[PDB]
């Protein structure tokens, strides 16, 4: 009787949630992956990336902003690095 | 049985099991916003169906983005908008106080106490609690001009302590205060424009004592005309200056080519008449809500004068209020009074965009903010903290009475109610005593978030208040207690008073519910 | 591979050992396809289409 | 196994999905039970201690109500027998305005008691005759119970005591404050010459502070904003137009035709000059504010600003008519300079903000005016609507008091006296109609039982003490609420009264509902779709 299933939020079953330190650690792992992908492209001896578009177009580039712009990401922290790159550009 | 009274699918519950379940339901709502309170509070990140993400610390904003459907919990959501629409600050304080009121009377409902006795208890202390706040509120009715400019700054900084821009609160408070003191005596919120341009550090934000807006779509020939003036005259318009057809209901029938050529030259003579009427008035900058054709721009280029079209309505009203002209729908009566005068006009580049600046007006009634962030959610969160500072100053102008924050006010009220319950007999002693216990949630939630020993600090605070130290709150940095009135932690008296009434009304309404019926679909 | 996912469904990434592998496979593939048509004694190819109406 | 093969006659011809009930067992005993269930739903919503109730309709809208008639409207019932009671309660609300729960309790109790009479050997024909005689005997007794009178219905202090009881059963705890507000509004829209109309009391709900900060405004208020740059006026002469504030055109299709160069150039200048004169002619009479019920033009707006004319727009076809009454002006169907008779007046018009909302205020300094408005301030939408229903109940009571000035004691003192005197008459009637008469008098007790149950005390102790006191000749003794131990109290001295017309209609419609159900013998139902 005390804790029988009572609905508070629409679609309560389909939503996830992370609280506490496990929230902060997940952001750090997502942020590090973006930095390690683009560590290579720094300095005169750096290398490039070859982007591929939605339809099939090929673009080879070394600019920092463009790589993060043509990239498609899902993690919310990753989009925060993309917006950081554009603001500097 | 074969014919059922109400349609199939109707849900009906009642009794003590129904009422207790409502009390536990509100605890979940107060949980989502619990750890967003304090100088060391956090934010929350919410993502809707389409994938857009919102980062916010404002308590009222979080509850809106949740899809609450529980009927009892929706009461706590509405009181959040109540505190949002009246004072604008205190949306989380009124939520924690609401849940704590219900949780502290929950065991009595299990014992079978009649709710109408509970309701009478809440309404008794609130009139005592409100009347206590007004007595001990500090004010200086003597009109000193520099004290007022200091009191408003202290109130503004304290409203920014728990926000993302806490590290620059002293810089932003000066900007906010200056905005309000020159905003007329009705203080329309539309008289303040907030713009957002990407790129740049947070300290690059600025306030322009005038009007500034974005560059609009311009036709060929916009680039051979000067982009700076010293004493221009501004002619605001609501008339479409382009070659077109007079009336959509018009029609021309003609017999000879001689009139044909005369008609063709008639449209040009109309257009050149309006543009010659403007140029003779001595104005240099012309602004119109309606489109400006390329012919007008090329014509305005040949005489070293600036044109702009499709200007937004709101930006035009602010320009009129800052320059001091009037909108004209006709070009036949351009007197010297209907023009606007500014001290300098220029067009500059700001973070990849081009912006028009009207600065130097000595009789301005409008300001404009240029906010510099690094991402979309970085300036949107910045403006939400600014809005809390604007509204707080607006209320403080009408009533300059302040009390010390940081939990100092919640312990003076709780001590007062505890010293009044012992005088009255009966069950009215336990209910008021439980009420006075719910008022020390604010000092506990401040220490829990920071990371202190919340039990020890409360014991120290309770002894100081009962010793006879009215304004003693918590010291966040020093992990101790200290006087927050000499430590410059102030807030207007309206924030707390509106917090109690809304919280007391929500607790009384929920307890007074007997049964809930939900019908299908 | 980092346990956290950064790419939407259907997106793929290849790196040093695999990236240089794929790029070299493609280039020599097109180079060896057309070597038969070079010089005074090269031969010709037939191009027939599945999409353009069997051209 | 075998089957029972659907005996011939009317059963074999009946369409599929339909139902057919017959006889006492399947028609009357089922209908009484269905009616009994409905009474128990709203029985707990009776009296000052009646607990609130929360209803979610099929459109996800949320209602927290104590009003019984409101609950039934949003509850959706499917039994035909319960529907008859619902239509009876809705009729009583329209005719009187209060007492929508007295019908349900009384009509429900009557049918429950009539079950046992049919159970012990009486017929439906004899039960109805017994009920009807008591209904006629009840009305003859009723005027003898009048114990007070409404003296002057334009005295603010007296009236507030008359409406307090009508609000005590809705907002226990805030009855004093709400009674004072409605008294001020009703007493100052009053006409000398009679005909208090009820629509002339306006309620505006604004979100914000607590309920104690609500007030009354002698005039009208709108949630709109000004169009021109003029904002506030100090002594306004008002012109009201039902037409758009723009140059008119032919209703039949009309195009502009030009044949020469001059006509092309002179058309635009000519139109503007005509518009300037029309607005200047309006300003020549002295109008300070223009109100229109339609679209406004830009050229008219520009010239209105030039001549210091305040311009507002609102299109309701019902707000504008109310505004015509408030200022005394009369509508105009064409853009013409108003006649000095046709212009209203107002002591102040201004634009103000209240709780994050922009409003336009037409305020009179006159105490009477024509109509009045009450501004509501609360912390939740659900809180305002319930207070709004209370204001309606208080006003409707004032409407009745104008029609009739006689009051009877409340708190169960009226029903106890009726039950005592009907039984005394019922003892002197030989025949089989003496039983139904006593049952009718016994049903009157439920109203003092319903109050006692919700009060959290035993019902039988109160009823026993009420009868013992009433035998001694006290006609003004009723139930006491403040006492945690069951007790009684004097009602006339405590100022607890209710309208005579409230009881007169309530009894009449309640019994009419009971006898209507008992007359049914069989039911034929068509299939749902
Ligand atoms: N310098 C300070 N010292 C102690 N407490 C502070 C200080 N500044 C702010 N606070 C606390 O912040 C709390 C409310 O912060 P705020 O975000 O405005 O709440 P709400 O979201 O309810 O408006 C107040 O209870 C106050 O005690
Ligand atoms: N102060 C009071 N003490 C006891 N009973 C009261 C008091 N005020 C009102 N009542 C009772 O409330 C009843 C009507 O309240 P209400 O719930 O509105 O019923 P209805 O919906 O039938 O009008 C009356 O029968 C009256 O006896
Ligand atoms: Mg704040
Ligand atoms: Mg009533």
């Amino acid at each position: 009787e005390y804790g029988r299933p009572f609905l508070i939020i629409k679609d309560q079953d389909r939503k996830s949630r992370l609280m506490g330190l496990e929230a902060l650690k997940s952001h750090i792992m997502a942020a590090k992956a973006v930095a390690n992908t683009m560590r290579t492209s720094l300095g005169p001896n750096g290398l490039d990336k070859m982007m591929v578009d939605k339809d099939g177009d090929v673009t080879v580039t070394n600019d920092g902003a463009t790589i993060l712009s043509m990239m498609d990401v899902d993690h919310q922290i990753a989009k925060l690095m993309v917006e950081l790159s554009k603001s500097q550009d | 049985t074969p014919v059922i009274l109400l349609k199939e699918g109707t849900d009906s519950s009642q009794g003590i099991p129904q009422l207790v379940s409502n009390i536990s339901a509100c605890q979940v709502i107060a949980e989502a916003v619990r750890t967003t309170l304090g100088p060391r509070g956090m934010d929350k990140l919410i993502v809707d169906g389409r994938g857009k993400a919102t980062i916010s610390n404002d308590g009222a904003t979080i509850l809106k983005l949740l899809d609450v459907v529980h009927p009892a919990a929706k009461t706590l959501v509405d009181i959040a908008k109540s505190q949002d629409a009246e004072v604008g600050d205190g949306t989380t304080s009124v939520t924690l106080l609401a849940a704590e009121f219900l949780k502290q009377v929950k065991p009595y409902v299990e014992e079978g106490l009649h709710p109408q006795i509970i309701i009478r208890a809440f309404r008794t202390a609130t009139q005592l609690a409100v009347n206590k706040i007004k007595e001990i509120a500090v004010t200086v009715k003597k009109a000193d001009k520099v004290e007022q400019r200091k009191l408003l700054e202290k109130c503004a900084m304290t409203a920014l302590s728990s926000k993302l821009i806490s590290q620059q609160k002293a810089f932003f408070a000066k900007m906010v205060v200056d905005a309000v003191m020159m905003l007329d005596d009705l203080l329309q919120l539309k008289m303040i424009g907030i713009k957002k341009v990407q790129g740049g550090a947070l300290e690059d934000s600025q306030l322009v004592a005038g009007v500034a807006f974005k560059k609009t779509f311009s036709y060929a020939g916009f680039e051979m005309q000067p982009k700076k003036y010293h004493n221009p005259k501004i002619a605001l318009l609501n008339v479409e200056l382009e070659l077109k057809a007079e009336k959509d209901n018009a029609e021309i029938r003609v017999h000879t080519v001689e009139d044909y050529q005369a008609i063709v030259d008639a449209e040009w003579n109309i257009l050149y008449d309006k543009l010659e009427k403007i140029h003779h008035s001595g104005a240099k900058v012309v602004l119109s809500k309606l489109p400006i054709g390329d012919v007008a721009t090329q014509y305005f280029a040949d005489r070293d004068m600036f044109c702009a079209g499709r200007v937004p309505e709101e930006d035009l009203k602010r320009t009129m209020m800052a320059c001091g002209g009037s909108i004209q729908t006709s070009v036949n009566a351009l007197s010297a009074d209907v023009l606007g005068r500014c001290q300098v006009f220029e067009e500059t580049q700001i973070g990849g965009e081009r912006y028009n600046f009207f600065t130097g007006c000595p009789k301005a009634k409008t300001c404009t903010f240029i906010l510099r962030g690094g991402a979309e959610q970085f300036m949107e969160e910045t403006e939400r903290s600014l809005h809390d500072a604007i509204m707080i100053v607006r209320r403080a102008i009408k009533n300059d009475s302040v009390v010390a924050g940081g939990g100092a006010i919640e312990m003076e009220l709780s001590k007062y109610l505890r010293d009044y319950s012992r005088t009255i007999p009966g069950k009215q002693q336990l209910l008021i005593g439980a009420y006075a216990k719910a008022l020390e949630i604010i000092p506990r939630q401040l220490c829990d978030n920071a990371g202190f020993d919340a039990t020890n600090i409360l014991n120290k605070l309770r002894a100081r208040h009962a010793q006879g130290g009215t304004w003693y709150g918590v010291d966040i940095n020093n992990e101790d207690i200290a006087d927050n009135f000499e430590a410059f932690v102030w807030e207007p008296a309206m924030v707390r008073i509106n917090a109690l009434t809304a919280a007391s009304e929500a607790a009384c309404l929920i307890v007074s519910v007997d049964e809930t019926i939900k019908n299908p679909r | 591979l980092a346990p956290v996912n950064i790419f939407k469904a259907g997106a793929d990434e290849e790196r040093a050992e695999t990236a240089r592998l794929t790029s070299f496979i493609g280039a020599i593939a097109i180079g060896d396809l057309v070597k038969s048509t070079l010089g005074p004694k090269g031969m010709d190819k037939i191009l027939l289409s599945s999409g353009r109406d069997a051209s | 196994a075998l089957h029972v093969p659907k005996a011939p006659g009317f059963a074999q011809m009946l369409k599929e999905g339909a139902k057919h009930f017959s006889g006492l067992e399947e028609a009357v005993y089922r209908n009484i039970q269905a009616c009994k269930e409905l009474a128990q739903t709203t029985r707990t919503a009776y009296g000052p201690n009646g607990m609130n109730k929360m209803v979610i309709n099929h459109l996800e809208k949320l209602f927290v109500t104590n009003d019984a008639a409101t609950i039934l409207r949003e509850l959706e019932v499917q039994h035909p027998a319960a529907k008859m009671i619902v239509m009876a309660s809705h009729m009583q609300e329209q005719e009187v305005g209060d007492g929508t729960n007295f019908v349900l309790v009384f009509a429900g109790a009557l049918l429950e008691l009539a079950e046992e009479l049919l159970r012990i050997g009486l017929s439906v024909s004899e039960v109805i005759e017994g009920y009807e005689i008591a209904c006629r005997k009840a009305h003859e007794i009723l005027p003898n119970l009048v114990c007070c009178s409404a003296k002057n219905l334009r005295d603010i202090d007296e009236v507030s005591s008359l409406l307090r009881t009508s609000i005590m059963s809705k907002q226990y705890g805030n009855e004093v404050f709400l009674a004072k507000l409605i008294a001020q509004a009703c007493v100052s829209i009053f006409p000398d010459s009679g005909h208090f109309n009820v629509d002339n009391i306006r309620v505006c709900k604004i979100l914000g502070s607590g309920i104690s900060s609500s007030s009354v405004l002698h005039g009208m208020v709108f949630k709109k904003e000004t169009e021109g740059d003029v904002t506030s006026v100090k002594d306004a002469k008002i012109a009201v137009y039902s037409c758009p504030f723009d140059g008119m055109i032919t209703e039949t299709k009309g195009t502009v035709l030009i044949k020469t160069a001059e006509e092309l150039m002179n058309f635009s200048k000519g139109e503007e000059n005509l518009m300037d004169a029309q607005v200047k002619a309006i300003a020549d009479t002295g109008a300070n504010v223009v109100v229109t019920g339609g679209k406004v033009a830009d050229m008219a707006l520009h010239y209105a600003n030039k001549y210091n004319i305040m311009l507002v727009r609102l299109n309701s076809k019902w707000d504008l008519r109310r505004l015509c009454k408030t200022v005394g002006a009369t509508a105009l169907p064409r853009l013409t300079p108003p006649v000095l008779e046709e212009m209203g007046h107002c002591d102040s018009v201004y634009l103000s903000e209240v709780g994050d909302t922009q409003v336009v205020v037409f305020k009179h300094e006159k105490e009477d005016g024509a109509i009045s408005t009450i501004v509501l301030r609360g912390s939740t939408d659900n809180l305002m609507d319930d207070i709004e229903r209370a204001v309606d109940d208080g006003v409707n009571t004032f409407k009745v008091l104008t029609r009739d000035k006689r009051l009877v004691p409340g708190g169960g003192a009226t029903e106890i006296e009726l039950a005592k005197q009907i039984t005394s008459y019922g003892e002197t009637c030989p025949g089989l109609e003496q039983y139904a008469i006593k049952k009718f008098a016994e049903a009157f007790e439920a109203i003092p039982r319903a109050l006692a149950e919700n009060s959290g005390v035993k019902a039988n102790e109160v009823i026993s003490k009420l009868y013992a006191v009433h035998q001694e000749g006290n006609k003004n003794v009723g139930l006491d609420i403040e006492a945690e131990v069951p007790a009684v109290k004097d009602m006339l001295e405590a100022g607890i009264l209710d309208t005579y017309l409230g009881k007169y209609w309530a009894i009449k419609l309640a019994t009419n509902a009971a006898v209507t159900v008992l007359r049914v013998d069989q039911i034929i139902m068509a299939k749902p779709a």
